[PDB]
């Protein structure tokens, strides 16, 4: 959360 | 778990240095990516030609060509891409036009859980819109249970006889979390997509998108590839899900993101096989 990364999660 | 270890083996194979992604890392391209960590491989990216000569970098979209086999024609290939950003709608239609794509598969809503997964890139029904140099008309929408089909007409402003129909298959009921609990809706959808694509002479690759262009995108593409193998070679053909995922991951990183998507792929193949038996 908040990293700016895609997490399909 | 057979699935867990198969999927974990694949995930380990991507915990390493992969092919170059330098174009997506250029400063001029940073706001063209929805996610900083999801970038196209340089060698299979869709290179956009014919851009505004005033724009220093006009050849980039976060998208890759995906061939199911090494010598695949364009018609049997895919483009895996992210949902449009507000500032990449025009580049998306440049891509569709240039690659002669006639079918788009959208695997998200525009917004899910308050987050934009794709900015709207089609006109309202019956309306005409200009997207940069491209003109699009939404001719007609047809609603089905799990998806909406939009018949779009795309042309290049200031070049006449460039018009072509682009069929947007918009899957609308994928769950906000996880995967559908059975694959019937997805299989019925892909059957319509496949018949539409097959019917168009010299169609370019089918465009498939999700918020990042890899999770749901990879799941739809790998299912479509596997059921076409069965379509051609019949229900007792060899099916190799890990090898097919590896083939597509050599062309865009991270295709198929979760163990639930991996299980869903197997489920869809089994249901399609079963269908070829009942009818």
């Amino acid at each position: 959360k908040g990293s700016g990364d895609y997490m399909p999660m | 778990s057979g699935f867990w270890e198969e999927f974990e083996t694949l995930q380990q194979q991507e915990c390493k240095l992969l092919y170059s992604r330098k174009e997506g890392q250029r400063q001029e391209n940073k706001n063209k990516n929805r996610y900083k960590n999801i970038l196209p491989f340089d060698h299979t990216r869709v290179v956009l030609h014919d851009g505004d000569p005033n724009e220093p970098v006009s050849d980039y979209i976060n998208a890759n060509i995906i061939m199911p086999e090494f010598g695949s024609s364009g018609k049997k290939s895919y483009i895996a891409t992210q949902g449009c950003l507000q500032n990449t709608v025009n580049d998306f239609w440049r891509m569709v036009f240039q690659e002669n794509s006639r079918v788009i598969v959208m695997t998200t809503k525009e917004v899910e859980r308050g987050k934009s997964k794709c900015v709207k890139y089609w006109p309202d029904e019956y309306a005409l819109k200009e997207y940069g140099v491209m003109r699009v008309r939404n001719v007609k929408e047809s609603a089905a249970h799990d998806y909406t089909l939009r018949e779009l007409k795309l042309s290049k402003v200031g070049q006449g006889n460039t018009e072509r129909t682009v069929w947007q298959y918009h899957f609308r009921t994928w769950p906000d979390h996880g995967v559908p609990s059975d694959p019937g809706g997805v299989l019925d959808f892909l059957e319509e997509v496949h018949h539409k694509q097959e019917s168009i002479m010299d169609a370019g690759p089918v465009v498939v998108h999700s918020s990042a262009g890899i999770g749901r995108t990879g799941t739809f593409i790998v299912i479509d590839i596997l059921i076409d193998i069965i379509r051609e070679k019949g229900v007792d053909c060899d099916i190799d899900v890990p090898k097919t995922i590896q083939m597509v991951r050599s062309q865009r990183s991270g295709m198929v993101q979760t163990e639930a998507q991996y299980r869903f792929i197997y489920m869809a193949v089994q249901h399609y096989i079963e269908t070829l038996q009942r009818r």
